[PDB]
């Protein structure tokens, strides 16, 4: 069957993974200890009955994984799936890659191989990292490269924490992200990217919450992930396998970045002041502020769009909605693509956790989008990098562990090329 | 004699197939496990056309289920009538196609097709006199589209003197349903033009229009759409399974419907189509039925037939009826609106009739149209294709599996030639 | 043969229509769901004139309901006899007309009229020999007035050899019922003069006078007014549905009632009209009936016929009666008061009679008058029009929808010419 | 169906809207929480069954809407339909327009669009503001302008609080009202205007109440509104749709102002000392003091009159009444209009709230009137403005936020033109 493995790497990735696992447990009826039909896509079938997931959990930081190992979702995990080392990169690309990561990576590969050995049709991977964080950027890149050698035909999807233009966390992100882009590019297939500023905005407006945490964010991410994956596991009108997200979303083999957005993301309060019909949901999906990154999508033609409807969904309504969207003048599309939309309709609805603010909905959607409008963010990032690098800010740290500066230049060139390609596409 | 082997390919193909087997089962008095509970000997006379017999008066669909994508077929199996199928007739792989014709036709599909061929051969041996093969698939996917085409190629090669008919779900050109759909459709059409004798072209847009405008319905599900398709399918083969006055057959229909070898793309319809609620408001006269049949809004392809001439039309009626009424109705239709039927073929219509109405209806009818207007459909697809291919958009996914640019070009060329030919007879 | 297609347009048209269908239903022994429960074969002989037959001995009005204004028709549907109509014969839009002829005739109505035409065409095919179309509408509204006229234009274009008759509710000139009423009425009249063969002109003022002065009644509702109209309507077509001595017909009435092509505006009446309470005080002699028929106070148009000459008059009797009595009565009437009938037409009257009285009455009669006095009605409307138009009052609402001043002027001119023509024969 | 939205803007507007909503709840059987046939014209059909209105609730003043949000008619409303900001204009036209309103207006427009997206035949709008109050005059004008761009064919009816000649509230009304008139004029279709002095007079005489509030006034207004709207919702002999009030009331496309008056407005006490027949009601409608503005209608020819009879009503009686009215010498009419009266007769009667003084009546009427007699009030207003403006009273406030003084002049010119037009009509 359509049966697969996940990868959660670095602090952020691990956090996301926890949430994901919780969501999965809710969905498939599994109790935190492994006790309870088609669950087995992730949870490789087990000895005494108690289910155990297929996820690679990696952190060179001990602390986050240590927390997990003394949590509630604890015995659920295999000891080995969770991996440990000694110290952070500390936002240092030249440590996940090159120096310290080239040591653990072998172990990770072995684990992955072992996991694969249970599949009877390994459709691919899901990878969780951060365009920014030191471990989950260099290390993840390295891992992806390794996988490329050992699994050429298998899809490798990535869930990515792009840094928002204005807001920041650690002031060496512009280097790290760029480096990741340079070395991820050719080894991944798809990189689903979500900002944090956008999420915060959504929370403030749509969910009516002005005091968020990371936990909430993680839950939201997990929801999206679930939406993406549910066609593997449950039945459906139209089933979108992992390998479709290659072919209905990558118009050219360097453009690997889609924006992942969810709806309806509205709390219980003015949910009952709403219909929550299919058309409305679709409309919400294409609006600017509901997107989970900081693009003005009205500034950029859509290349490929992909929608994953869940729950009580009649295809006719969906079709109507899509037609309406097509009709709209502001939702721009490329010169070379008429069949812009890819639709998945799944008989199982989304499932809501205790503590998760998003209330119970009979129907919901996850949208995946490729556009020239992502290029703005890239350009901004490039600019940031250039401003940093001319005065040689913090270069000696990465170079002092094991790097050429020409690498940086190469990365910049690559970015420029990407930009040019985007421009061409727009034309 | 007159035995048909059924193949269902891909997700769509399987789903439609399930419905089809339910409907045929009902028609022949077969219960969901495979026991006969009919009250008429008419029901079993030609049951062999679709079903093989097994020990204990068990009846088994002469049906093969193929999908490289596993799980869709598992749903079928889990379903109510899933238990009627032979387990050995499920042929499935361990990898999807990502809506990729190349993977279905060249690489992944090639690895599975041997099994399917073997099963088909086996099936063929239990025919006294094999009428042909009936396929259900979709254009726009990878398995139904690519692998379906592959399988068709093989089967035609092995049984070139038996009839090859396909019920193919095509795109809805005004609102397309995948991104690579145009590529897939174009690639398939090429294969089908050359390797089938007839292709029934069904599009979901038209179905939805039927549901909403004609049947006065809402909240329609894929199940309902499948139902509609299944009804047409069953109608098509009625004359092989049952008695009548003028009895049709596959090649008979092909003989009357295909005046040039490559022009074998049909627009199927059913009548009557009125609301369930407003039943009593209308009644079942042959004229009314024919009106319903012939009206553009009641067709299941994405054309206005009024934007082209009919090359030929086959009407298949079920119920005991006045042949006078039938023929005269046809004549009147032709006389009144002679411009919509090409003037170079005297008597563009054809009638067939079977003394046996399906379940509820006293009078039902199936429409099969061959109109020059269908050029529109192909034209739009070619437009779609060109806009992408001139920028080589999405092409790497196909070249990566060993397909060449030249092939694409040739497929486009063939499609264009088809259009040109249709325009000739317009 | 002799089949009639009914169209009801706008609010008034629909409301009157409901009553009409109730009354006809009663007459033909049709119950509110559509089953026949009569005891006479006379009832079904020519039932086809108004009703189509469906499966299960179901009878369905050959009736089309049109309104751009939705909700009025919903009321009809909700009503008791609402369930007899075919759901597919409800044609309605999603916007009112604001009592605007231009919106009914030019813009909003034009968007809906195609559907109506399609339905009409369909209806026409179920006529063995279509007698014509019967319309119910109002002048002074937007839909009945503008869209009604539009529809009439279309239908005359398509069926110019079938009879076009309209029961049109006009204004009450002494107390007018909308503000733009004169504009609407004037615009409609223009269209009707040219595109109908006969128009029955009914005005609510006259109806109320009838109710109060003649029938000795109070608290009369629109329902009651509709009843009165419906009775006249049914009377008009009795001879197409039933036996008799001298049998009328639509064109027969037109032949006797329209001596110049444009003078086809009739004042309808019914008799007897006496109180329900004081029943026994009077009796049913033919002379008494004729007296009731001919007396000005008993007419349903807003004229004193004594202020003009009768060009022609048709009386349609129901009940078994002495033809001698009838003819002699007519003769006496003509002799005694020859000044009220134009002297240039010998025998201005006409008789028709049907052996079949409606429900209660032994003897009933319907009056159709064509008098030069009707000039008064048009004259007052033109006066109303001019007073407003010379100041271009309210005109922006119409110009905004693409109507031109010149059109208004021309309509006025035509109205004036009509008046002049009527005065000629006075 | 004939299905529509309302707009309630500014303090006064919001207050009116509350009353309106209460009345609607009474009429259609809806409980304050949304629980219970043809209601759905306003109350767009809902998810779990509980009905939610279609009204735009806007106040730059937080306080009034805050009160609403903690009232009884509370969960009934959608959170978004009610809108908030920060501070009043403070009777400052140059803040609803220009400065502060151009910020919120977008949100309001969006809301309106969303509401429209539920209609299957949007017949138009109802707008509640104040010729005087700072928010609901500038802001409302702005909103109307915006709507004009986004909905050209849709009717936009306004319910207006004209300031009475003698009595006043805030001593910058003469500016604001004039400004509103200048910028409303060409974007609205109809502006139903009600004074307060007139209402008070009515209360003193007709209802026998000498200690009124705003609440009572609001209730009265709501009654009128209900009368206006009831043909959309319930059945009738003759149904007056919203679009009729364009065509049977606007004889020329600048004259957009009718007077809205109600009868019978008599309490339970000498109701039983009365017949309350149709003719009597009609007579009451055309009498001077029962009118809901301060005109002497005997000083001014009637252009168009429109009557909306409700309850146990026989059309014959109505006709008789109208004839009688026509006969009267004092009820003057224009040279150019013979068919002066437009009649709507509705099988559903009016419905009385607990607390509302007006007792239960089997039959009642609402009358709408256009006349040259409205011009007196306009003239008075103009005079007031001119007296204010020559000494430049409070001009620097509006000008100091963002205005030209030439605007004022333009407004005055417009008023003069209007007056001239009225004079011409009278001729
Ligand atoms: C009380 C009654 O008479 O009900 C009818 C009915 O109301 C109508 C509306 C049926 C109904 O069909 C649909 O509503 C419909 C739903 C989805 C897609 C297509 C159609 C009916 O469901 C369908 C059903 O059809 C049959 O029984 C045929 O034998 C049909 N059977 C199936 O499709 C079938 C359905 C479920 C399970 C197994 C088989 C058939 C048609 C052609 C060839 C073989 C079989 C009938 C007459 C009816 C109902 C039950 C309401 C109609 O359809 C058919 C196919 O007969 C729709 O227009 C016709 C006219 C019928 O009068
Ligand atoms: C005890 C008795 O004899 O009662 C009579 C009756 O009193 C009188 C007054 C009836 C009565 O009619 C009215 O009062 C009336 C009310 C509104 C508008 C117009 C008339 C009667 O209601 C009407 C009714 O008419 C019929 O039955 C006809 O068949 C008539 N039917 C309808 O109008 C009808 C009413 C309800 C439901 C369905 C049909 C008809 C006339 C012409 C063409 C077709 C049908 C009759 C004779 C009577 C009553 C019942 C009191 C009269 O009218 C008719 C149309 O016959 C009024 O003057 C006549 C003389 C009748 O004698
Ligand atoms: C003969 C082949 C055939 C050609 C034509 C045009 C045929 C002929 C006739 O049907 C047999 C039309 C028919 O007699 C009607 C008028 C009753 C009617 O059905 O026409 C349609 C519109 C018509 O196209 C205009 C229709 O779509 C259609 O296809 O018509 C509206 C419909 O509303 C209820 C009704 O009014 C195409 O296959
Ligand atoms: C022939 C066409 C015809 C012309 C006339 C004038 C006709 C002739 C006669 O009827 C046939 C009158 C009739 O014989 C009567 C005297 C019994 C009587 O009915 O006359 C009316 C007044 C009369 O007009 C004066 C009436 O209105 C009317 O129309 O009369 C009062 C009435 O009170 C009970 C009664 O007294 C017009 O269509
Ligand atoms: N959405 C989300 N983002 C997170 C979470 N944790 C960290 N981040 C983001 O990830 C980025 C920081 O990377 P981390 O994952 O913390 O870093 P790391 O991978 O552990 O790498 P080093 O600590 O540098 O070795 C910042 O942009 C954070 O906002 C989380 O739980 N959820
Ligand atoms: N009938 C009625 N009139 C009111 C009500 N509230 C205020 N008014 C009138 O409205 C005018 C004042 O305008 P408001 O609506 O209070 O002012 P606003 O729109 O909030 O504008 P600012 O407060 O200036 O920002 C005065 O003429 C008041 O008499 C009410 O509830 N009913
Ligand atoms: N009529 C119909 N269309 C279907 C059904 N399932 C999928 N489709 C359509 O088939 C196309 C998608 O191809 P699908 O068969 O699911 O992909 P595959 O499994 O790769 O062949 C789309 O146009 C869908 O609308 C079905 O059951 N009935
Ligand atoms: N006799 C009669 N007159 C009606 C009826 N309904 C409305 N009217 C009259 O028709 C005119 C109003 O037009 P109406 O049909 O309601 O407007 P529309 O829907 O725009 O066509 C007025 O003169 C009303 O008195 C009715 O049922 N019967
Ligand atoms: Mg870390
Ligand atoms: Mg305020």
């Amino acid at each position: 069957m359509r049966e697969c493995i996940s990868i959660h790497v670095g602090q952020a990735g691990v956090q996301i993974g926890n949430a994901c696992w919780e969501l999965y447990c809710l969905e498939h009826g599994i109790q935190p200890d492994g006790q309870m039909d088609s669950f087995n896509t992730f949870f490789s079938e087990t000895g005494a009955g108690k289910h155990v997931p297929r996820a690679v959990f990696v952190d060179l930081e001990p602390t986050v994984i240590d927390e997990v190992r003394t949590g509630t979702y604890r015995q659920l995990f295999h000891p080995e799936q969770l991996i440990t080392g000694k110290e952070d990169a500390a936002n240092n690309y030249a440590r996940g890659h090159y120096t310290i990561g080239k040591e653990i990576i072998d172990l990770v590969l072995d684990r992955i191989r072992k996991l694969a050995d249970q599949c009877t049709g390994l459709q691919g991977f899901l990878v969780f990292h951060s365009f920014g964080g030191g471990t989950g950027s260099g290390f993840t890149s390295l891992l992806m490269e390794r996988l490329s050698v050992d699994y050429g035909k298998k899809s490798k999807l990535e869930f990515s924490i792009y840094p928002a233009p204005q807001v920041s966390t650690a002031v060496v992100e512009p280097y790290n992200s760029i480096l990741t882009t340079h070395t991820t590019l050719e080894h991944s297939d798809c990189a689903f990217m979500v900002d944090n500023e956008a999420i915060y905005d959504i929370c403030r407006r749509n969910l009516d919450i002005e005091r968020p945490t990371y936990t909430n964010l993680n839950r939201l991410i997990s929801q999206i992930v679930s939406s993406i994956t549910a066609s593997l596991r449950f039945d459906g009108a139209l089933n979108v396998d992992l390998t479709e997200f290659q072919t209905n979303l990558v118009p050219y083999p360097r453009i690997h970045f889609p924006l992942a957005t969810y709806a309806p993301v509205i709390s219980a309060e003015k949910a009952y002041h709403e219909q929550l019909s299919v058309a409305e949901i679709t409309n919400a999906c294409f609006e600017p502020a509901n997107q989970m990154v900081k693009c003005d999508p009205r500034h950029g033609k859509y290349m490929a769009c992909c929608l994953l409807y869940r729950g009580d969904v009649v295809p006719k309504d969906v079709n109507a909605a899509i037609a309406t969207i097509k009709t709209k003048r502001t939702i721009q599309f490329v010169d070379w693509c008429p069949t812009g939309f890819k639709v998945g309709i799944n008989y199982q609805p989304p499932t809501v956790v205790p503590g998760g603010d998003l209330a119970k909905v009979q129907r919901a959607v996850c949208m995946l989008s490729n556009t020239t409008a992502i290029a703005e963010a890239w350009a901004r990032l490039d600019h940031k990098f250039d401003l940093m690098y001319a005065k040689r800010a913090f270069v000696h740290w990465y170079v002092g562990e094991g790097m050429e500066e020409g690498e940086f230049s190469e990365a910049r060139e690559d970015m420029a090329a990407l930009e040019k390609d985007y421009e061409e596409v727009g034309v | 004699m007159r035995e048909i082997v059924h193949i269902q390919a891909g997700q769509c193909g399987n789903q439609i197939g399930a419905k089809f087997w339910e409907v045929i089962s009902d028609e022949h008095g077969i219960d969901p496990t495979g026991s006969y509970h009919g009250d008429s000997d008419l029901q079993l006379e030609r049951i062999n056309v679709y079903y093989n017999e097994a020990a204990g008066n068990k009846y088994v669909p002469r049906a093969i289920l193929v999908d490289l994508e596993p799980g869709t077929m598992d749903s079928v199996r889990s379903g109510p009538f899933g238990q009627i199928f032979r387990p050995d007739n499920f042929v499935f792989g361990q990898s999807g196609a990502g809506n990729n014709w190349a993977k279905g036709h060249y690489t992944e599909g090639a690895e599975l097709v041997d099994s399917v061929l073997d099963v088909v051969r086996k099936e063929s041996e239990s025919c006294d006199c094999l009428q042909g093969f009936q396929l259900t698939h979709s254009l726009g996917g990878g398995t139904g589209s690519g692998m379906g085409t592959l399988l068709i190629s093989k089967i035609r090669e092995e049984y070139p003197d038996r009839i090859m008919n396909t019920f193919s779900v095509v795109p809805s050109p005004k609102v397309s349903d995948t991104v690579v759909e145009p590529y897939n459709a174009t690639l398939s059409v090429h294969q089908l033009v050359e390797n089938t004798d007839e292709t029934y072209c069904i599009d979901n847009e038209a179905l939805y229009d039927i549901c909403f405008r004609t049947l006065k319905l809402t909240t329609p599900t894929y199940g309902d759409l499948n139902h509609l398709v299944s009804a047409t399918m069953s109608g098509v083969t009625t004359c092989l399974r049952f008695p009548g006055q003028l009895n049709a057959d596959l090649r008979k229909l092909a003989v009357n419907m295909v005046p040039f070898p490559r022009l074998h793309f049909f627009m199927p319809g059913f009548a009557p189509l009125t609301s369930r609620g407003s039943q009593q408001y209308r009644a079942l006269t042959v004229p009314e039925l024919t009106q319903q049949m012939f009206d553009a809004k009641n067709m299941m392809a994405a054309c206005d037939p009024r934007h082209g001439r009919y090359l030929t039309v086959a009407a298949v009626f079920r119920g005991r009826m006045s042949m006078k009424e039938v023929d005269e109705q046809m004549l009147n239709v032709q006389n009144k609106n002679s411009s919509y039927f090409v003037e170079w073929i005297p008597n563009n219509v054809k009638t067939a009739v079977c003394d046996i109405p399906p379940r509820g209806l006293k009078m039902s009818a199936t429409f099969i149209g061959n109109s020059t207007a269908i050029q529109e459909l192909f034209k739009r697809i070619s437009e779609q294709f060109t806009a992408m291919f001139r920028r080589k958009a999405f092409l790497h996914w196909y070249t990566g599996e060993g397909m060449d640019e030249m092939e694409f070009t040739e497929a486009e060329s063939n499609m264009n030639d088809l259009v040109s030919e249709y325009q000739q007879y317009q």
